[PDB]
């Protein structure tokens, strides 16, 4: 779709965290290794139902074209959302340890350190914790 | 027979209708479904960018 | 509740989806009757359509589902909006009025096995202004009787 260049270099970001392999193309397997990493159990048969819906030319995989399309097409109940995968406790505010889970989860080996210090840089105020304002502020925007 | 013939017209419309509903009921599941996917897929894309943002810092 | 003069139309239209009489529509009857009228559904879609009409989920469409189908309120429909519609179908060349060969076409491709002399007398049946061909005014008449 016709976003900004910004908005382009941000889905192409998405995109290369998803195709694991760096192919081009997203697979199954990829997209699974996702939901599984962010503590969704999807079947095999719904990854293929998702790969089938996005995938516009019928080859198996999602493309970069094919997932600029679904990322492209009220505006800010996102943010919120993407602090909600990380405040496990509902309570306003990510943990060290809420952080750790999915930083963990998702690949990034920290050690207790390296996620106090993660914690360190993004607390402004200085509470321990990071609350939405210290959240979007780490997102940019 | 005068009823007979309206009963035809009626009857032949109805078809028509009925048709187009089994239709539109295929079309809403559809759209239903297309959004879940969708939604679902990007709220993941962007937990991701949201952990990417926490290591770019 | 509908009239039993409603039901019994009703009735008319599932026995023509229902050919084989047995009182439940199956994917197959769905797919011929629509093949028919010039759709081409694939088998996925056929089975979707009957899934999502099919309420006691035991396969096919029996005559309760049919009429809690065609009884919905849908959102596109201003009850008019499923006249104009279904007069848009009769009316293939989209000129304001049905002919006699038009009507003939559409009898045909509902499996009906008419006389070309018994469509003339639906012709004659619906036409008040005897042009021999049936306006929206007289189409939505004979509709809304
Ligand atoms: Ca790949
Ligand atoms: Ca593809
Ligand atoms: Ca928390
Ligand atoms: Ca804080
Ligand atoms: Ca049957
Ligand atoms: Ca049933
Ligand atoms: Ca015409
Ligand atoms: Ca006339």
């Amino acid at each position: 779709d016709q976003l900004t260049d910004d908005q382009i270099s941000e889905f192409k970001e998405a995109f290369s965290l998803f195709d694991k392999d760096g192919d081009g193309c997203i697979t199954t397997k990829e997209l699974g290794t996702v939901m599984r990493s962010l503590g969704q159990n999807p079947t095999e048969a719904e990854l293929q139902d998702m790969i089938n819906e996005v995938d516009a030319d019928g080859n198996g995989t999602i493309d970069f074209p094919e997932f600029l399309n679904l990322m492209a097409r009220d505006s800010e109940e996102e943010l919120k959302e993407a602090f909600r995968v990380f405040d496990k406790d509902q309570n306003g505010f990510i943990s060290a340890a809420e952080l750790r889970h999915v930083m963990t989860n998702l690949g990034e080996k920290l050690t207790d350190e390296e996620v106090d210090e993660m914690i360190r840089e993004a607390d402004v105020d200085g509470d321990g914790q990071i609350n939405y304002e210290e959240f979007v502020k780490v997102m940019m925007a | 027979s005068s009823i007979e013939r309206l009963q035809q017209w009626r009857k032949a419309a109805l078809v028509l209708n009925a048709s187009r509903r089994f239709r539109y009921t295929l079309d809403l599941k559809k759209e239903q479904e297309t959004r879940e996917m969708r939604q679902k897929i990007r709220s993941h894309a962007h937990a991701l960018l949201a952990a990417n943002r926490f290591m770019d810092m």
